[PDB]
């Protein structure tokens, strides 16, 4: 659960996702598909977000 | 409905603690006798040129001699021209040393009488070292007016210019940190990395006690809205937001409901001086109690409700409650953490060193739940797993001329003194580049 | 009666005390007790302060409560109808003065 902090697409692909909480942000890398998950929804800067790792 | 003032409690209500003067006029001549029997080297007089209270005394105790304020007052029927906590705020011809708003002296034939009277009631008649403090990033012109009343008008062997926060810093047995300092003018921001202040990066919000008593003036002001038959001075609601303000932990939800009528007799904080049960405007200026019948001791009344916890707000979000169109303070800990000091080349662990000791220092800072607040931003915004440990100075209004005390007679402050014969050659606006000093020019 | 004030007047005062150390050969300037204004002009450091950029939460101007809608004709920040109707029948000559607290 958290607010994503940044979108910023490292590889030119993986794309870090910053989500930051009330307790504390944390970097995320995520693979070149859950990303076009990602992206399927609308979330652009500071939407609170709900990955799951594992699914 | 007669309940919901009926079984009310009487109030318990305190009065007015304005700044007046004190009967006490001591010629105290017992320091100059233990000064001078002490070896060379080891006797300075340290004044912390504090904006609210300028404090003077000798190197070799703990507890300084004068603290007053800056304030001069001079005018005739014989010239009377006193100074200091002399004046009694009854003839006010006030005019302060520095300008308002800005610690930055401008004022200097106020300060030169402030000084005049720090020489005499210490005992002067006849040359030590001074050390004297300063704000961050100080003007050249006051610097070199500074130094030439030092040197021209009294005569001086040597004197030396410090920040008080890194002097209260370095009382205080830090190594590295980030010292955030709320003072009566201004609330700086330093990173402290090995004993030294890095200046090229600290960061002042515009925002201090001065500006608490202003605003807090302001709304007292547009509060009380029809006229309040009371002489509203910025020093008694200076001692309003000293004793009843307190910075809240969750704001956004301990203001919106924050006048409603069930226990609002306990938030609400009174003020003496020498239907409506519908209406919040009513709980807003007045109370739960009914209206004033305009009594005796009924209308010379201030009622505080949102002003506790709206005004030390403004350091926080600065933007919105006071206009002043700058940053928070948690904004901008954050932006030094996490934006500039992993970008400065020369230094190993910017996360793991500079939270180690996050500790609070200035005179505007001793408001209740100050430092969980800062705690609470600072790891909304940190990475997790960080081991952040905020705390404060142990004697925060004082420690600022205890740190100056401490260091007056080292080797690295016998390294960093100007001399009369160095005035003389070097100019007005020389710098000895000491790591709490301000960068040489 | 007033003689013990006449008293605390007289024994509070620097030109009562000799000054045994003042050097009597300086003479003070005129150009001095400037403002930060004539000093930065002398000079043409004290421009670290930084602005923000980032959305701001609204709270009112009459009250201290948060408020979520303003006015065309004075354009205050304002709770409910209470105060909707103390900033529609205000004396003239302190509706600047709402944002002039403001900012
Ligand atoms: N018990 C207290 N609770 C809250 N605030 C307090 C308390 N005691 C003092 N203060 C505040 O501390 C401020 C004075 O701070 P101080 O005089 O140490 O600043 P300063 O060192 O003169 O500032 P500068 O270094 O800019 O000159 C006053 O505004 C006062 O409101």
């Amino acid at each position: 659960e958290g607010e994503v902090t940044e979108m910023t697409p490292e590889e030119a692909s993986t794309l870090l996702i910053g989500l930051k909480s009330a307790r504390g942000q944390k970097k995320l890398r995520l693979d070149p598909s859950i990303y076009e998950a990602i992206q399927k929804e609308r979330v652009q800067v500071g939407d609170v977000i709900y990955i799951e790792t594992n699914t | 409905r007669d309940e919901p003032w009926k079984r009310l409690p009487p109030p318990t209500v305190y009065p007015v603690k304005e700044a007046r003067f004190e009967k006490y006029i001591p010629p105290q001549l017992d320091g100059r006798e233990r000064a001078l029997a002490q070896p060379p080297g080891q006797v300075a007089i340290v004044i912390d040129n504090g904006s609210h209270s300028v404090r003077a005394g000798w190197n070799f105790e703990d507890k300084p001699r004068l603290a007053i304020p800056p304030i001069m007052s001079k005018y005739r029927d014989k010239t009377f021209s006193f100074a200091g906590s002399d004046c009694y705020a009854a003839r006010s011809h006030i005019r302060n040393a520095f300008e308002a708003g800005t610690g930055i002296v401008s004022n200097w034939d106020v300060m030169e009488h402030v000084l005049d009277y720090v020489f005499v009631k210490l005992g002067m008649n006849e040359d030590m070292p001074i050390v004297m403090t300063e704000a961050v990033a100080n003007l050249p012109y006051s610097r070199k007016s500074m130094s030439e009343i030092i040197f021209e008008c009294y005569g001086a062997p040597s004197l030396v210019y410090g920040i008080d926060s890194l002097f209260s810093f370095r009382h205080n047995q830090g190594q590295t940190g980030l010292v955030v300092s709320s003072s009566y003018s201004a609330t700086h921001v330093i990173p402290v990395y090995n004993r030294k202040a890095l200046l090229s990066q600290a960061i002042r919000l515009n925002w201090g006690g001065w500006h608490m008593a202003e605003y807090m003036l302001k709304l007292l002001k547009l509060k009380y809205y029809t006229g309040f038959p009371g002489k509203l001075n910025s020093s008694q609601t200076e001692h309003m937001v000293r004793d009843f303000c307190y910075v809240s932990l969750d704001y956004d939800r301990e203001l919106a409901g924050y006048l409603d009528w069930t226990g609002l007799e306990d938030r609400e904080r009174i003020v003496q001086y020498p239907d409506w049960s519908k209406s919040l405007l009513h709980a807003f200026r007045y109370g739960p109690r009914p209206f004033d019948p305009s009594s005796q001791a009924e209308t010379h009344r201030v009622h505080l409700n949102v002003e506790r916890i709206r005004v030390p707000e403004v350091l926080f979000q600065p933007a919105a409650i006071a206009g002043v169109d700058q940053a928070g303070l948690v904004e901008i800990a954050g932006d030094i953490l996490c934006q500039r000091l992993p970008s400065l080349p020369g230094i190993q662990d910017a996360p793991d060193a500079f939270l180690r000791d996050v500790f609070l220092t200035g005179g505007n800072t001793l408001f209740q739940n100050f430092d969980e607040r800062l705690r609470q931003g600072l790891m909304a915004l940190l990475p997790v797993g960080a081991p952040l440990r905020v705390r404060r100075a142990q004697d925060a209004i004082l420690d600022a001329w205890r740190g100056a005390a401490g260091w007056a007679c080292t080797e690295e402050a016998k390294a960093a003194w100007i001399t009369r014969e160095e005035y003389l050659e070097k100019g007005g606006e020389y710098i000895k580049e000491h790591d709490l000093g301000n960068a040489f020019a | 009666a007033q003689a013990a004030h006449q008293a605390l007047v007289e024994q509070l005062d620097l030109h009562s005390i000799h000054k045994t150390f003042r050097n009597p050969n300086w003479r003070p300037n005129q150009r001095r007790n400037k403002t930060i204004k004539a000093i930065l002009g002398e000079s043409q450091t004290n421009i670290e302060s930084a602005p923000s950029l980032a959305p701001m939460k609204h709270y009112c101007d009459v009250t201290g409560l948060p408020a979520p809608y303003l006015d065309p004709k004075t354009r205050l920040r304002y709770h409910n109808k209470e105060i909707f109707a103390m900033i529609r029948n205000l004396p003239q000559g302190m509706g600047e003065q709402f944002l002039e607290a403001r900012g």
